[PDB]
């Protein structure tokens, strides 16, 4: 019953003996009252203002402690409690960051089909103000224009914090589209095509897709592997295929008998 | 909501998780699928005792889906929880999947006498009895009757016909049943070999139906020990009928 | 029969095609073609 | 299926003597069998609707049987007129 | 309750059940009433 | 008085009589069809229903003073109909009743008594015999009701008649079931009723508990038969969804519900309207707009209904989202012609490259844009108009240079030339490939379709299809 | 009468499985 409301957040948490002590303060507000009827009565909204605090502040840790399942389950708890009937419990002001951080996970996690349906709940929050869901909006339709430079140009400005777990899997992302982009029938490049598809001059980054994979530098070339194969030659698979479709007509021909 | 609390191993949130589970399954649909399947490969180790729970709200789901064996397989693990309810329209559709589960069993399991017969459930066979003994309660002893024939059962059948309620009537109401309408002979003597004994013991002699029955089997030396019992006690009044009722129906050989 | 929505309410031969219409640059073709001779 | 005439007739006429304890479906089969094309099949679906139903009043088999005694082939009218009378 | 009770506990096995046993005899119906007609067609040809 | 007042006696007499025996021969038409030949397929119960959708919302829309609708409940507050002699004791009274009423006044409604007109009529020895007739007789007052708008104590009259006529339901599809199946009736009548239940919420809140008690409704239906019952419990469920924001719940809706091939082209036309919306959302673009297509050419014999309106509004927003060119001027019909100008302006701007009017277009237009509900083109228009200009050239052209495309496309970039035409042909836009060693964008191969299957590939489609309509009117054609 | 007509709508419900059989089988052998 009030059990480190603010504990070690405002400055640093290299502790986790805080983190078992809110799981513990998460089993005493469940142990309390359940959320599930919801209907009025200020008082038992009270303690819905502290639920959703202390799992705020759980999600704030949950980023800061680079763990990927439990932000997304924190969220979860979150955004069922944002699903509400009868909604009431007025304005937080971490509601606009919350949301961004769910919305660029969710453009990370590569998913353009989560992307657009939760983009519903906003009436009029996406253009004339919130830069926290403003900036992923923004930052896909730079995807769906095919600008890779206004992209990462963008990368150093975001409005809080660093973004930087966000990032980096926007990083992962694209790079390997772009490996997989450029694995094709395509045989050599010098290093200047590496330049201008791939990126900055001579990092440690090319000795990864050394190590990893293949473009091998040797004498200022890379080389990468390609072939093709030939099949125009096959009437046979379309022998047996064609055989049933044609069978399977002259069947329904008749039968209804 | 109820996918982030399953997500970990306090049997204290396991409770209040089930009880989230059990209460809004009307209304939280097969979004729970993905939770499901964390309850059905947790469910191999119980390790809790609240594993009835867990059973009763996959066949909630499983219902709702359409799945209906696996619905059954887990009202028949649920336990307790799933035997105490009687008033739903939940409840109603799964015993009726249960007793048309259990009824194509036994006449499955008629064709083959001789070993071989399928393992049953004590469960299962739980809720059967404890359906009858409603059938017996609701004193319409007509829906007892329907299901006694149907589930291949005979020790229910004479216990229903045994009692006080409407004693020649709904046996003749039986008899009426099993000589209008039949298809399988095999339990045919079974039901007409149960029905005469119970003229026997029952209080009189009224020698008219078991000769009629023994001449629907093939008692050549039956009847003649009865016919011999009738002229013993001085009774020429129905065996001068009965002969003739013996004439009449049967023709040759008997 | 309702369907729970709401109604709002040669050029006239109930005649055009795709474009008909998106041309309108310079579009006289006296122009077009004299303006092309001369930059020869 | 098959192609001879009296086999077709004691095939149809064994309708009588398996549904006879049921007369509510001698009509409902001999009916559609007694319009066939040969005088055959049409001749032992009379017989079989006289022997199926024994003696009841039908009003249906005797509605079967009066297009049966008007026909030009002379022995389809004589299972006719013997169904006539069992009936 | 005697009746009020139990009538969806032991009569409501049977009502619920004969409407399948009455729907697909009604439904079959209008399926075994096309294949007469379709009998009566082709025999009319060939008798003609 | 002088001039209204001798067009006050001519309104009332022919149409309260000529009304009343259509109903009530349809009503014993409806009673012998109940009680003999249940097969009531092809039977009056449609074309009655297709009346009550139709004309007595058109033809009255007041409870019709001198005695026409407001007279029903005292002529209908006095009826057993159990048996023969009690029956024409009440075929009796019916006489009676409309004679008084046709003749003089019997009893009227100042817009306050329908708690007499409710419960009496539920009262006095009235039976469960004839379901429909008090199904009708409680439906009846709910269109004038409504209809009249004047919110003065009439949202609990509406409140009470809604849960009397759900209790009523309830007492029919478990208690006494046998051979009665109002379901091709009670089905609009829960649509009609939902409806009014929604909008009068709306207009002062939400609804959930409207939808709470759909969830039951549709559970202890789904187990006995499917017709139609389903089908118009489930838009219900999932029209309310799609009008609030969550698309979740309506996704896993649309997942897993089977069908049972029978809604009589009414929910056909409704339901391929809404997945269609739902699969455009979720970006499954190909299958949407052919089902999109498949309600607008299912029935087009409606005049000005809107849905015919909003089906086609939606049909070009996703044909240009494919690049496949919605059809340039033959949208311009007689039946709608005016909300055309929000989107044959926005079709023009998309055609061409050009931007400066584009967000001309989409700014005037913007309060448009949000009102109908298509506001979800700000994030997929700006991806179409850079994939057009480039989809034009590789149409258009054969081997283009990336400097050459760089300049054409107004970007002033010739190093991310290679970059777009990477993700056009990563997403389909065009086949094509890039040499990177100096600027080759070549096109295809040589086009042949006669010598590689590609005909049959077309044609296996047709055969089994309309074989399929050949098996499909086969199986609809013969009845006694 | 709860369980005498349950049989009985089975009856008629196997007869007429067997009634759309064979009309369905002598359709075939009258186009022959």
């Amino acid at each position: 019953m009030y059990e480190q409301l603010k504990g070690e957040w405002n400055r640093k948490s290299p502790n986790l003996s805080k983190c078992g002590e809110e799981l513990g303060r998460l089993k005493l507000v469940l142990l309390e009252l359940n959320f599930l009827p919801t209907t009025g009565t200020k008082l038992t909204k009270q303690q819905l203002i502290l639920a959703r605090d202390i799992l705020e502040i759980g999600a704030q840790w949950s980023i800061l402690r680079k763990d990927i399942p439990s932000f997304e389950r924190y969220m979860a708890q979150l955004k069922c409690y944002y699903f509400d009937y009868k909604e009431q419990l007025p304005e937080s002001a971490y509601m606009h960051q919350l949301l961004g951080l769910n919305l660029l996970f969710l453009l990370s996690q590569n998913r353009v089909a989560e992307f657009h349906t939760e983009l519903e709940r906003l009436p009029a929050k996406d253009i004339q103000t919130n830069v926290y869901i403003k900036h992923p909006v923004s930052l896909e339709q730079y995807l769906m224009e095919g600008s890779y430079n206004k992209v990462f140009l963008a990368k150093g400005n975001i409005p809080a914090e660093s973004y930087t777990f966000f990032i980096d899997i926007l990083l992962d992302t694209i790079r390997d589209e772009i490996a997989g982009c450029i694995e094709k029938a395509y045989e050599k490049i010098l290093f200047t095509e590496a330049t201008r598809i791939l990126f900055f001059n001579t990092p440690k980054k090319m000795t990864d897709y050394a190590k990893k994979r293949g473009w091998v530098l040797g004498p200022n070339n890379y080389y990468s592997f390609a072939s093709q194969q030939q099949k125009p030659e096959d009437t046979t698979i379309p022998s047996t295929e064609l055989a049933k479709q044609v069978i399977e007509y002259a069947r329904q021909l008749e039968m209804i008998v | 909501g109820i996918i982030s609390l399953l997500d970990e191993d306090e049997p204290q949130l396991k409770e209040f998780a089930l009880h989230k589970l059990n209460a809004v399954v009307n209304d939280f649909w097969a979004e729970i699928s993905e939770s499901v399947d964390k309850i059905e490969v947790l469910y191999e180790d119980e390790g809790f005792r609240s594993r009835q729970f867990a059973a009763l709200v996959a066949s909630k789901v499983f219902y709702h889906l359409g799945a209906f064996e696996e619905s059954l397989n887990y009202a028949l693990g649920a336990g307790d929880l799933f035997n105490v309810n009687d008033n739903s329209e939940y409840v109603e559709t799964i015993i009726a999947k249960c007793i048309d589960h259990y009824t194509k069993q036994c006449v499955e399991n008629a064709d083959l006498p001789e070993g071989e017969k399928k393992p049953i459930d004590q469960r299962l066979e739980g809720i059967v009895n404890k359906m009858f003994q409603r059938c017996l309660d609701d004193h319409k002893y007509k829906q007892a009757i329907g299901i006694a024939l149907e589930t291949r059962r005979l020790d229910v059948f004479e216990k229903t016909i045994l009692e006080s309620n409407d004693v020649p009537g709904m046996l003749a109401y039986s008899l009426k049943l099993c000589m209008s309408l039949m298809q399988n002979k095999q339990f045919r003597n079974k039901v007409l070999r149960v029905l005469v004994k119970i003229y026997m013991n029952l209080e009189k002699p009224d020698f008219i139906n078991v000769c009629q029955c023994l001449i629907f089997l093939d008692d050549p030396q039956a009847v003649s020990d009865i016919l011999e019992k009738l002229v013993k006690e001085d009774n020429l009044l129905m065996a001068y009928q009965i002969c003739f009722d013996l004439y009449e129906s049967a023709s040759q050989q008997f | 029969m309702s369907e729970k929505k709401q109604p709002v309410d040669e050029d006239n031969w109930d005649d055009d095609n795709v474009e008909d219409d998106f041309s309108n640059q310079l579009r006289a073709e006296l122009e077009k073609h004299g303006y092309k001779m001369e930059t020869s | 299926s098959d192609v001879n005439d009296d086999v077709r007739r004691a095939a149809v006429e064994s309708l009588g003597f398996i549904l006879f304890r049921t007369p509510e479906q001698c009509p409902s089969v001999v009916s559609l069998l007694s319009e066939s094309y040969n005088p055959h099949v049409r001749y032992g679906a009379a017989m079989a609707l006289g022997i199926c139903c024994a003696g009841t009043g039908n009003k249906e088999a005797i509605n079967l049987l009066e297009p049966m005694t008007n026909d030009p082939v002379n022995y389809v009218r004589q299972g006719a007129l013997i169904a006539s009378a069992l009936i | 309750l005697e009746e009020g009770k139990a009538g969806s506990g032991l009569r409501q096995y049977y009502l619920s059940k004969i409407e399948e046993l009455q729907l697909i005899v009604n439904d079959k119906s209008q399926n075994l009433r096309r294949l007469q007609a379709q009998r009566n067609e082709l025999n009319a040809k060939v008798r003609l | 008085p002088p001039g209204g007042g001798e067009q006050e006696p001519p309104p009332p007499p022919a149409p309260q009589d000529v009304e009343m025996k259509e109903e009530a021969a349809t009503g014993g038409g409806s009673t012998g069809e109940a009680d003999g030949k249940t097969a009531a397929a092809a039977a009056e119960h449609s074309q009655r229903e297709l009346d009550t959708v139709t004309l007595e919302d058109i033809k009255e829309h007041v409870k019709q003073l001198e005695k026409a609708v407001s007279g029903k409940e005292p002529r209908f507050v006095l009826r057993a109909l159990r048996m023969l002699p009690s029956t024409s004791r009440r075929l009796n009274h019916y006489v009676l009743y409309k004679a008084v009423q046709g003749f003089f006044t019997s009893n009227n409604a100042t817009r306050d008594f329908l708690l007499p007109f409710l419960e009496e009529p539920m009262d006095t020895e009235a039976d469960l015999q004839f379901r429909p007739r008090t199904g009708k007789a409680a439906s009846t007052p709910l269109l004038p009701e409504v209809e009249a708008y004047l919110q003065l104590l009439v949202v609990i009259f509406m409140m009470n008649s809604k849960r009397y006529k759900e209790a009523q339901k309830i007492s029919d599809d478990l208690m006494q079931k046998i051979s009665t199946q109002n379901r091709r009736a009670l089905d609009l009548v829960a649509a009609k009723c939902y409806y009014y239940h929604a909008r009068v919420y709306e207009f002062l809140d939400k609804l959930d508990v409207v939808r709470s008690f759909l969830h039951a409704r549709l559970r202890t239906a789904t187990l006995r038969h499917d017709a139609d019952g389903q089908a118009t419990l489930l838009n219900l469920l999932l029209r309310n969804y799609l009008h609030y924001s969550l698309y979740d719940q309506a996704e896993k809706l649309v997942s897993k519900s089977v069908f049972p091939e029978q809604a009589n082209n009414n929910e056909w036309a409704r339901y391929l309207y809404y997945t269609g919306r739902i699969k455009a959302i979720q970006l499954e673009y190909s299958e949407a707009r052919r089902t999109m297509t498949n309600a607008l050419r299912k029935a087009p014999q409606h005049t000005a209904v809107g849905f015919k309106q909003t089906v086609h509004k939606l049909l070009i927003v996703v044909e240009l989202l494919l690049g496949e060119i919605p059809d340039r001027l033959q949208f311009r019909q007689p039946s709608l012609k005016r909300s055309l100008m929000p989107y044959f302006l926005l079709t023009q701007a998309v055609r061409t490259g050009n931007l400066a009017k584009f967000n001309q277009v989409l700014d005037q237009f913007g309060e448009k844009f949000q009102a109908d509900g298509t506001y979800t083109l700000i994030i997929r228009l700006r991806h179409n108009v850079i994939k057009t200009g480039v989809r034009m050239i590789s149409l258009s052209y054969s081997r283009i240079s990336l400097a050459d495309i760089a300049q054409k496309l107004q970007l002033d970039s010739p190093e991310d030339a290679e970059f777009i035409v990477a993700k056009a042909i990563r997403d389909g836009v065009i086949e094509a490939s890039i040499n990177h060693e100096k600027g080759y964008v070549q096109s295809k191969e040589m086009i042949d379709i006669y010598s590689t299957r590609e005909p049959q590939l077309a044609f296996h489609q047709r055969i089994s299809f309309c074989l399929d309509i050949h098996n499909m009117s086969v199986k609809a054609m013969r009845f006694p | 009468d709860l369980y005498s007509r349950y049989k009985k709508l089975q009856q008629e419900l196997e007869f007429l499985e067997v009634q759309e059989e064979y009309i369905k089988d002598e359709q075939k052998n009258l186009k022959k």
